[PDB]
């Protein structure tokens, strides 16, 4: 019974491109295949549209709970 | 890598739509 | 005793003195020990017949661990060899190798022989290459992820004799089909083309083939046309059998015995 | 002020589960196992390598059934859980023996109870 | 003594540990950071023999660590002071008998001893005899004690035994 919007913030896609992108650059194992580039945040982006991110995001409630939203859970914006 | 993973693809089906008779080969059997 | 920092009962014959003939008097290099055993280099270890060094040496002198084969710290002379040597139907291949290279030595051998290579992406991996057809191979990249524990990399045997032996027996029987092709590697291309040229001469029989993909090795193209338009349906083979519209097949009779009465449906 | 034999005991330990000499010894000896039966494994550290010995020189009993009798025996009396450990290690021959070892025996229970949950224990003893 | 408890630790994992070897790694790193250790609260736990649970790593804000508090089956050894343990005889020597409890060793003056079990260094093996040699308490012998005090040294637990009370000897 998760309540939140199905589709992905801005915010959300700028920490979790960040993030995935601070990941790679420290040798993450990518979940997509390189076409041949080298930028973080090229092959964040990359993984961002194949749905492929391996983070889900904790969103709290005012209230005090939280509802975890996996990447490919909900809806990407851009 | 240069090979990728082969057996962990997912198999689409094709839907179609053909409203045939049947006229066609019968089966054998499975010895 | 104490004042020459080593004598001839500490250094043995058979054992590696590594010794410093940093240079030559007259052909062989006469250098200094660990020890301070004034290394004179022998023929058998120095080797120098005046119009060279050791060759086995450096650039710019002489020197190296070598078998210690006399022991003359006293007499000015180190016994040090200078040779390495003085100092000491479904086969299973074996490897350590790139991907380009390991391709031009699996042509050769015949269906069902299966080679052994490390992997290439990853650390502590694996790849099982079986030989499937004419050009094709299946690269089993183990964690085609195919999770299996840590306690079997001692034993190579097994792995094969219960994934891949039954994956070969399994994939030959097609290739011995009554209807079979390649279409030069099993093309999209190639393979539409046939079926609209082989429906003309016989318009109330419909013929059927079997074949498989070149760039996605282990699935194959079961393709029939029930009306005036090619389809193509996949399947994949599997080491207990066959996967074909999720249904497992035990033994290969009963994936064609289970086809002959399905294709008749109007989807 | 943490003395065992006025019972007095920690809340973090009070909680805490008991355990015997004998039975912490299987714990221990099939941990060694299922490192030792993997393949490709590193060495056990130091710590590990010099505890297997104590166990094992003060096993009462092996098998896997006393294991749980002097438990059982012991948690149908109105015992502490403290108690559960020291009179079923140490094996006293006598409630006596017990009650000049332990100071909260004494006036615990009858002597021939407590001699006789200790009967059953020196009966259970290989 | 030999307890079992759940304890939790909270764990770091770095980006190159990630794909699918993750939650194993994540028990390797556990069962290589909390064994054979000891501490001022819970004490000196011997092994972690199960892992409960791991709970969701926490992604760190700005560094590409994530953290992960795993729960977690532990045997600790813990000696209280006043418990009544069997041990091992070490060392026998003039300033005090040298014992070993598990992980733990002892310490026992000629003071904690009654001047019954007299020395015996002319011997080649140093015991502590009676004056008939009846009674006969050389090293490496089951000597029970009691433990009359505790203390922790940096993570190393050395408490201090005795022999006052009777029947600590021979069983």
């Amino acid at each position: 019974k998760r309540i939140t919007t199905p589709y992905m913030t801005k915010y959300e896609r700028a920490r979790v491109l960040g993030t995935r992108a601070l990941q790679i650059a420290m040798c993450a194992p990518v979940m997509v295949e390189l076409e041949g580039e080298t930028d973080p945040l090229l092959i964040a982006m990359k993984e961002l549209k194949a749905r492929k991110i391996p983070i889900i995001i904790r969103r709290y409630l005012p209230d005090g709970s939280y509802e975890d939203w996996g990447v490919d859970e909900l809806i990407i914006s851009d | 890598g240069a090979t990728p993973a082969y057996g962990a693809w997912s198999p689409s089906v094709g839907s179609g739509m053909t409203p045939g008779a049947a006229g066609f080969s019968p089966s054998a059997a499975s010895d | 005793n104490m004042l020459t920092k080593e004598t001839p009962e500490t250094f043995y014959i058979g054992k590696l003195i590594i010794c410093n003939v940093t240079g030559i008097a007259h052909i062989g290099v006469k250098t200094r020990l660990d020890n301070g055993v004034t290394g004179f280099i022998p023929t058998k270890f120095l080797s120098d017949k005046v119009v060279k060094r050791p060759e086995e040496r450096v650039k710019v002198g002489m020197t190296v661990h070598c078998r210690i084969m006399k022991i003359d710290i006293e007499k000015f002379s180190a016994d040090l060899t200078c040779r390495t040597s003085d100092l000491m139907i479904a086969h299973p291949s074996f490897h350590n190798i790139n991907f380009k290279q390991a391709e031009k030595m699996m042509e050769t051998m015949d269906q069902g022989d299966v080679i052994i290579r490390p992997s290439s992406k990853g650390e502590n991996h694996l790849t099982v290459t079986w030989k499937v057809s004419d050009g094709i191979y299946q690269h089993v990249d183990v964690r085609a992820t195919l999770w299996i524990n840590s306690e079997e990399f001692e034993d190579l045997d097994e792995i094969v004799a219960r994934y891949v032996q039954p994956m070969a027996s399994f994939a030959r029987d097609l290739l011995n089909h009554k209807y079979y092709q390649d279409c030069s590697g099993g093309d999209r291309k190639k393979l539409e083309e046939l079926l609209i040229k082989t429906k003309k001469e016989k318009p109330t029989f419909i013929p059927y083939f079997i074949c498989a993909c070149k760039e996605l090795p282990g699935k194959f193209l079961l393709g029939y046309q029930p009306r005036g338009k090619p389809r193509i349906e996949y399947v994949t083979v599997t080491p207990e059998g066959f996967r074909y519209r999720g249904q497992i097949f035990p033994t290969v009779n009963g994936l064609f015995r289970w086809f002959k009465d399905h294709y008749q449906d109007p989807v | 002020e943490e003395d065992a034999s006025q019972l007095i005991f920690p809340k973090e330990f009070e909680t805490a589960e008991t355990l015997l000499n004998s039975e912490v010894h299987m714990l221990l000896e099939h941990r060694k196992q299922q490192n030792e039966s993997a393949e490709d494994e590193q060495e056990l550290s130091e710590v590990f390598m010099k505890t297997l010995n104590y166990t094992a020189r003060f096993s009462r009993f092996k098998n896997r059934e006393t294991i749980a009798s002097v438990r059982s025996l012991l948690l149908q009396k109105k015992l502490h859980k403290f108690e559960l450990a020291c009179l079923a290690n140490l094996c006293p021959e006598t409630a006596e023996e017990s009650k000049a070892l332990i100071p909260s025996l004494e006036g615990r229970f009858e002597d021939e109870e407590l001699q006789q949950i200790l009967d059953d224990i020196q009966t259970k003893r290989s | 003594m030999f307890y079992h408890i759940s304890l939790e630790h909270e764990i770091l994992l770095h980006p190159r540990y990630f794909g699918p070897n993750l939650l194993n790694t994540v028990k390797q790193k556990l069962f290589t950071e909390v064994e054979g250790t000891c501490t001022g609260k819970y004490g000196f736990v011997i092994a972690v023999t199960t892992i409960d649970n791991i709970g969701a790593g926490v992604i760190q804000p700005g560094r590409g660590f994530v953290l992960y508090p795993v729960k977690y089956k532990a045997i600790v050894f813990r000696p209280f002071k006043g418990e009544v343990v069997d041990a091992v005889v070490t060392q026998v020597n003039k300033v005090g008998l040298f014992t070993e409890i598990g992980p733990m060793s002892c310490f026992i003056s000629r003071h904690s001893i009654p001047s019954e079990m007299e020395f015996d260094p002319n011997s080649n093996p140093p015991c502590y005899k009676t004056m008939d040699e009846d009674i006969v308490i050389q090293q490496d012998d089951e000597i029970r004690l009691k433990i009359v005090g505790t203390r922790v040294d940096k993570n190393d637990i050395f408490a201090i035994g005795s022999l006052m009370d009777d029947y600590l000897g021979l069983v």
